[PDB]
Protein backbone atom coordinates (compact mmCIF):
# COMPACT_ATOMS: atom_id res chain seq x y z
CA UNK A 1 0.00 0.00 0.00
CA UNK A 2 0.99 3.42 0.77
CA UNK A 3 3.58 2.62 2.99
CA UNK A 4 4.86 0.04 1.29
CA UNK A 5 5.45 -2.66 3.47
CA UNK A 6 2.96 -5.56 2.62
CA UNK A 7 3.36 -6.52 -0.81
CA UNK A 8 6.23 -4.33 -0.85
CA UNK A 9 9.53 -4.38 0.56
CA UNK A 10 8.53 -7.39 3.00
CA UNK A 11 8.50 -9.99 -0.13
CA UNK A 12 5.33 -11.59 0.67
CA UNK A 13 3.16 -13.02 3.99
CA UNK A 14 3.53 -15.75 6.14
CA UNK A 15 0.67 -18.18 5.56
CA UNK A 16 1.99 -20.37 9.17
CA UNK A 17 1.67 -18.01 11.71
CA UNK A 18 -1.56 -18.54 12.74
CA UNK A 19 -1.81 -16.52 16.55
CA UNK A 20 -1.38 -13.49 14.76
CA UNK A 21 -1.25 -10.76 11.98
CA UNK A 22 2.04 -9.72 12.57
CA UNK A 23 5.15 -11.09 14.17
CA UNK A 24 9.22 -12.55 13.77
CA UNK A 25 10.84 -15.34 12.49
CA UNK A 26 14.38 -15.71 14.28
CA UNK A 27 17.63 -18.32 13.25
CA UNK A 28 20.07 -17.90 16.31
CA UNK A 29 22.62 -19.98 17.94
CA UNK A 30 20.06 -22.05 19.60
CA UNK A 31 17.89 -22.87 16.33
CA UNK A 32 14.86 -21.34 14.16
CA UNK A 33 11.46 -20.45 15.73
CA UNK A 34 8.40 -18.01 15.36
CA UNK A 35 5.95 -16.08 17.66
CA UNK A 36 3.26 -13.17 16.99
CA UNK A 37 3.65 -9.45 18.60
CA UNK A 38 0.23 -9.15 20.15
CA UNK A 39 0.21 -5.09 20.66
CA UNK A 40 0.07 -4.55 16.38
CA UNK A 41 -2.23 -7.25 16.03
CA UNK A 42 -4.67 -5.63 18.53
CA UNK A 43 -4.62 -2.31 17.13
CA UNK A 44 -5.38 -3.53 13.81
CA UNK A 45 -8.03 -5.80 14.98
CA UNK A 46 -9.22 -2.55 16.88
CA UNK A 47 -9.77 -0.45 13.96
CA UNK A 48 -11.39 -2.66 11.32
CA UNK A 49 -13.31 -3.72 14.71
CA UNK A 50 -14.35 0.37 14.83
CA UNK A 51 -14.80 0.81 11.07
CA UNK A 52 -17.43 -1.88 10.19
CA UNK A 53 -19.10 -1.17 13.63
CA UNK A 54 -18.93 2.12 11.89
CA UNK A 55 -20.36 1.48 8.14
CA UNK A 56 -22.82 -0.75 9.81
CA UNK A 57 -26.44 0.99 11.90
CA UNK A 58 -28.26 2.61 9.69
CA UNK A 59 -31.68 1.22 8.26
CA UNK A 60 -34.04 3.45 6.27
CA UNK A 61 -37.33 3.48 8.29
CA UNK A 62 -40.14 5.76 6.65
CA UNK A 63 -42.35 6.47 5.78
CA UNK A 64 -45.55 4.90 4.57
CA UNK A 65 -43.08 4.73 1.39
CA UNK A 66 -44.71 5.55 -1.70
CA UNK A 67 -46.10 2.40 -4.42
CA UNK A 68 -43.57 1.29 -6.12
CA UNK A 69 -44.92 -1.58 -8.92
CA UNK A 70 -47.84 -0.74 -11.25
CA UNK A 71 -50.51 -2.93 -12.94
CA UNK A 72 -51.74 0.34 -15.54
CA UNK A 73 -50.60 2.51 -17.58
CA UNK A 74 -50.82 6.29 -15.64
CA UNK A 75 -48.61 8.49 -17.84
CA UNK A 76 -47.61 11.55 -15.72
CA UNK A 77 -48.22 11.09 -11.83
CA UNK A 78 -46.34 7.41 -11.88
CA UNK A 79 -44.20 9.15 -14.34
CA UNK A 80 -43.24 10.93 -11.28
CA UNK A 81 -43.42 8.32 -9.05
CA UNK A 82 -41.06 5.86 -10.82
CA UNK A 83 -38.25 8.67 -11.47
CA UNK A 84 -38.63 9.41 -7.93
CA UNK A 85 -37.54 5.92 -7.22
CA UNK A 86 -35.34 5.06 -9.84
CA UNK A 87 -33.44 8.41 -9.37
CA UNK A 88 -32.86 7.58 -5.55
CA UNK A 89 -32.19 4.10 -6.35
CA UNK A 90 -29.17 5.10 -8.54
CA UNK A 91 -27.84 7.57 -5.51
CA UNK A 92 -27.47 4.87 -3.02
CA UNK A 93 -26.24 2.13 -4.94
CA UNK A 94 -22.81 4.76 -5.79
CA UNK A 95 -23.74 5.95 -2.58
CA UNK A 96 -22.63 2.54 -1.31
CA UNK A 97 -19.84 1.50 -3.90
CA UNK A 98 -18.15 4.32 -2.80
CA UNK A 99 -18.18 3.76 0.35
CA UNK A 100 -16.53 0.40 0.20
CA UNK A 101 -14.58 1.57 -2.23
CA UNK A 102 -12.80 4.19 0.34
CA UNK A 103 -13.21 2.71 3.51
CA UNK A 104 -10.97 -0.71 1.77
CA UNK A 105 -8.30 1.39 0.11
CA UNK A 106 -7.77 2.72 3.89
CA UNK A 107 -8.13 -0.89 5.57
CA UNK A 108 -5.40 -1.99 3.47
CA UNK A 109 -3.12 1.30 4.04
CA UNK A 110 -3.59 1.13 8.03
CA UNK A 111 -2.42 -2.43 8.34
CA UNK A 112 0.03 -1.54 6.06
CA UNK A 113 1.24 1.33 8.30
CA UNK A 114 1.01 -1.19 11.50
CA UNK A 115 3.85 -3.54 9.67
CA UNK A 116 5.70 -0.72 9.18
CA UNK A 117 5.21 0.63 12.99
CA UNK A 118 6.45 -2.31 14.22
CA UNK A 119 9.74 -2.44 12.18
CA UNK A 120 10.45 0.58 12.84
CA UNK A 121 9.88 -0.31 16.62
CA UNK A 122 12.33 -3.05 16.59
CA UNK A 123 15.13 -0.85 14.73
CA UNK A 124 15.09 1.48 17.79
CA UNK A 125 15.22 -1.01 20.32
CA UNK A 126 18.14 -2.34 18.60
CA UNK A 127 19.65 1.09 18.87
CA UNK A 128 23.45 0.41 17.19
CA UNK A 129 23.53 -3.91 17.63
CA UNK A 130 22.22 -4.49 14.10
CA UNK A 131 21.72 -3.20 10.43
CA UNK A 132 18.15 -3.52 8.24
CA UNK A 133 18.98 -5.94 5.01
CA UNK A 134 15.28 -4.50 2.86
CA UNK A 135 13.59 -7.81 3.30
CA UNK A 136 12.25 -7.22 6.20
CA UNK A 137 15.27 -8.64 8.20
CA UNK A 138 17.22 -7.38 10.37
CA UNK A 139 21.41 -8.92 11.00
CA UNK A 140 21.75 -8.59 14.77
CA UNK A 141 25.79 -8.43 15.08
CA UNK A 142 26.25 -10.36 18.29
CA UNK A 143 25.43 -14.14 20.05
CA UNK A 144 21.59 -13.70 21.14
CA UNK A 145 20.23 -16.69 22.83
CA UNK A 146 16.46 -17.95 22.99
CA UNK A 147 16.45 -15.61 25.77
CA UNK A 148 17.76 -13.03 23.92
CA UNK A 149 15.36 -13.07 21.14
CA UNK A 150 12.31 -13.39 23.47
CA UNK A 151 13.57 -10.77 25.51
CA UNK A 152 13.46 -8.11 22.11
CA UNK A 153 10.17 -8.90 21.03
CA UNK A 154 8.59 -8.27 24.90
CA UNK A 155 9.98 -4.89 24.94
CA UNK A 156 12.45 -5.82 27.80
CA UNK A 157 15.93 -5.44 25.44
CA UNK A 158 19.06 -3.60 26.86
CA UNK A 159 20.74 -2.22 23.54
CA UNK A 160 23.88 -1.37 25.75
CA UNK A 161 24.81 -5.18 27.32
CA UNK A 162 25.24 -5.82 23.49
CA UNK A 163 26.85 -2.85 22.51
CA UNK A 164 30.29 -3.17 22.56
CA UNK A 165 29.94 -6.97 21.45
CA UNK A 166 27.91 -5.44 18.51
CA UNK A 167 30.31 -3.14 16.94
CA UNK A 168 33.42 -4.85 16.04
CA UNK A 169 31.40 -7.59 14.54
CA UNK A 170 30.05 -4.67 11.97
CA UNK A 171 33.43 -2.62 11.76
CA UNK A 172 36.78 -5.06 12.16
CA UNK B 1 -70.60 -4.14 -19.41
CA UNK B 2 -72.47 -7.33 -18.23
CA UNK B 3 -71.20 -8.05 -15.03
CA UNK B 4 -73.01 -10.34 -11.89
CA UNK B 5 -75.96 -10.00 -13.98
CA UNK B 6 -76.27 -6.33 -13.91
CA UNK B 7 -74.89 -3.58 -16.52
CA UNK B 8 -75.54 -1.01 -13.90
CA UNK B 9 -72.68 0.61 -11.38
CA UNK B 10 -72.23 2.32 -8.72
CA UNK B 11 -68.94 4.83 -7.90
CA UNK B 12 -67.52 4.80 -4.62
CA UNK B 13 -66.35 8.81 -3.29
CA UNK B 14 -65.12 9.21 0.76
CA UNK B 15 -65.34 12.53 2.54
CA UNK B 16 -63.40 13.22 5.92
CA UNK B 17 -65.50 15.12 8.65
CA UNK B 18 -62.95 17.26 11.16
CA UNK B 19 -64.09 17.31 14.56
CA UNK B 20 -66.12 20.25 15.17
CA UNK B 21 -67.23 20.28 11.14
CA UNK B 22 -70.63 18.31 10.25
CA UNK B 23 -71.47 16.46 7.47
CA UNK B 24 -74.66 16.93 5.35
CA UNK B 25 -75.73 14.52 2.64
CA UNK B 26 -78.48 15.96 -0.04
CA UNK B 27 -80.15 13.78 -2.94
CA UNK B 28 -82.80 13.78 -4.63
CA UNK B 29 -82.22 10.58 -6.26
CA UNK B 30 -79.30 7.70 -6.53
CA UNK B 31 -77.76 8.02 -3.30
CA UNK B 32 -75.51 5.36 -1.86
CA UNK B 33 -76.01 6.16 1.37
CA UNK B 34 -73.80 5.53 4.15
CA UNK B 35 -74.14 3.94 7.76
CA UNK B 36 -71.97 5.65 9.78
CA UNK B 37 -68.05 6.59 10.00
CA UNK B 38 -64.76 4.55 10.07
CA UNK B 39 -62.15 5.59 12.50
CA UNK B 40 -59.09 7.11 11.71
CA UNK B 41 -56.21 6.50 13.74
CA UNK B 42 -52.84 7.52 11.58
CA UNK B 43 -49.98 5.80 12.44
CA UNK B 44 -47.19 3.27 10.89
CA UNK B 45 -49.81 1.05 9.17
CA UNK B 46 -49.99 -0.06 5.40
CA UNK B 47 -50.72 -2.49 3.07
CA UNK B 48 -48.14 -4.68 0.72
CA UNK B 49 -49.35 -6.95 -2.27
CA UNK B 50 -47.60 -10.20 -1.52
CA UNK B 51 -48.06 -13.91 -2.23
CA UNK B 52 -45.66 -15.33 0.24
CA UNK B 53 -46.99 -17.46 3.23
CA UNK B 54 -47.49 -15.90 7.01
CA UNK B 55 -45.13 -17.78 9.10
C1 LIG C 1 -76.20 -2.70 -25.17
O1 LIG C 1 -75.34 -3.63 -25.80
C2 LIG C 1 -74.59 -4.40 -24.88
C3 LIG C 1 -73.57 -5.26 -25.61
O2 LIG C 1 -72.82 -4.50 -26.53
C4 LIG C 1 -75.50 -5.29 -24.04
O3 LIG C 1 -74.76 -5.96 -23.05
C5 LIG C 1 -74.94 -7.38 -23.24
O4 LIG C 1 -76.15 -7.81 -22.65
C6 LIG C 1 -76.44 -9.15 -23.01
C7 LIG C 1 -77.89 -9.46 -22.70
O5 LIG C 1 -78.02 -9.78 -21.33
C8 LIG C 1 -75.44 -10.09 -22.31
O6 LIG C 1 -75.73 -11.48 -22.62
C9 LIG C 1 -75.35 -12.42 -21.56
O7 LIG C 1 -74.26 -13.26 -21.91
C10 LIG C 1 -73.64 -13.87 -20.79
C11 LIG C 1 -72.35 -14.50 -21.35
O8 LIG C 1 -71.47 -15.12 -20.42
C12 LIG C 1 -74.65 -14.86 -20.18
O9 LIG C 1 -74.19 -15.15 -18.87
C13 LIG C 1 -76.15 -14.41 -20.13
O10 LIG C 1 -77.08 -15.48 -20.30
C14 LIG C 1 -76.56 -13.27 -21.08
O11 LIG C 1 -77.37 -13.74 -22.15
C15 LIG C 1 -73.97 -9.68 -22.59
O12 LIG C 1 -73.09 -10.24 -21.62
C16 LIG C 1 -73.73 -8.16 -22.70
N1 LIG C 1 -72.55 -7.88 -23.53
C17 LIG C 1 -71.46 -7.22 -23.08
C18 LIG C 1 -70.36 -7.02 -24.08
O13 LIG C 1 -71.29 -6.78 -21.93
C19 LIG C 1 -76.65 -4.52 -23.38
O14 LIG C 1 -77.67 -5.41 -22.96
C20 LIG C 1 -77.25 -3.49 -24.34
N2 LIG C 1 -78.16 -2.64 -23.58
C21 LIG C 1 -79.28 -2.19 -24.14
C22 LIG C 1 -80.15 -1.30 -23.28
O15 LIG C 1 -79.60 -2.46 -25.31
C1 LIG D 1 9.87 -10.73 29.17
O1 LIG D 1 10.40 -11.98 28.69
C2 LIG D 1 11.77 -12.19 29.09
C3 LIG D 1 12.57 -13.11 28.13
O2 LIG D 1 12.52 -14.51 28.39
C4 LIG D 1 11.71 -12.64 30.56
O3 LIG D 1 13.05 -12.89 31.02
C5 LIG D 1 13.15 -13.26 32.42
O4 LIG D 1 13.72 -12.12 33.06
C6 LIG D 1 14.31 -12.25 34.34
C7 LIG D 1 14.93 -10.88 34.72
O5 LIG D 1 14.08 -9.78 34.42
C8 LIG D 1 15.30 -13.46 34.44
O6 LIG D 1 15.15 -14.17 35.67
C9 LIG D 1 15.27 -14.50 33.30
O7 LIG D 1 16.33 -14.25 32.39
C10 LIG D 1 13.93 -14.59 32.53
N1 LIG D 1 13.11 -15.71 33.03
C11 LIG D 1 12.63 -16.69 32.23
C12 LIG D 1 11.80 -17.76 32.90
O8 LIG D 1 12.81 -16.75 31.01
C13 LIG D 1 10.91 -11.64 31.45
O9 LIG D 1 10.01 -12.34 32.31
C14 LIG D 1 10.13 -10.51 30.70
N2 LIG D 1 10.84 -9.23 30.99
C15 LIG D 1 10.71 -8.48 32.12
C16 LIG D 1 11.52 -7.20 32.22
O10 LIG D 1 9.96 -8.78 33.06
Amino acid sequence: GLFGAIAGFIENGWEGMIDGWYGFRHQNSEGTGQAADLKSTQAAIDQINGKLNRVIEKTNEKFHQIEKEFSEVEGRIQDLEKYVEDTKIDLWSYNAELLVALENQHTIDLTDSEMNKLFEKTRRQLRENAEEMGNGCFKIYHKCDNACIESIRNGTYDHDVYRDEALNNRFQ
Amino acid sequence: PWVRGLSSRISIYWTIVKPGDVLVINSNGNLIAPRGYFKMRTGKSSIMRSDAPID
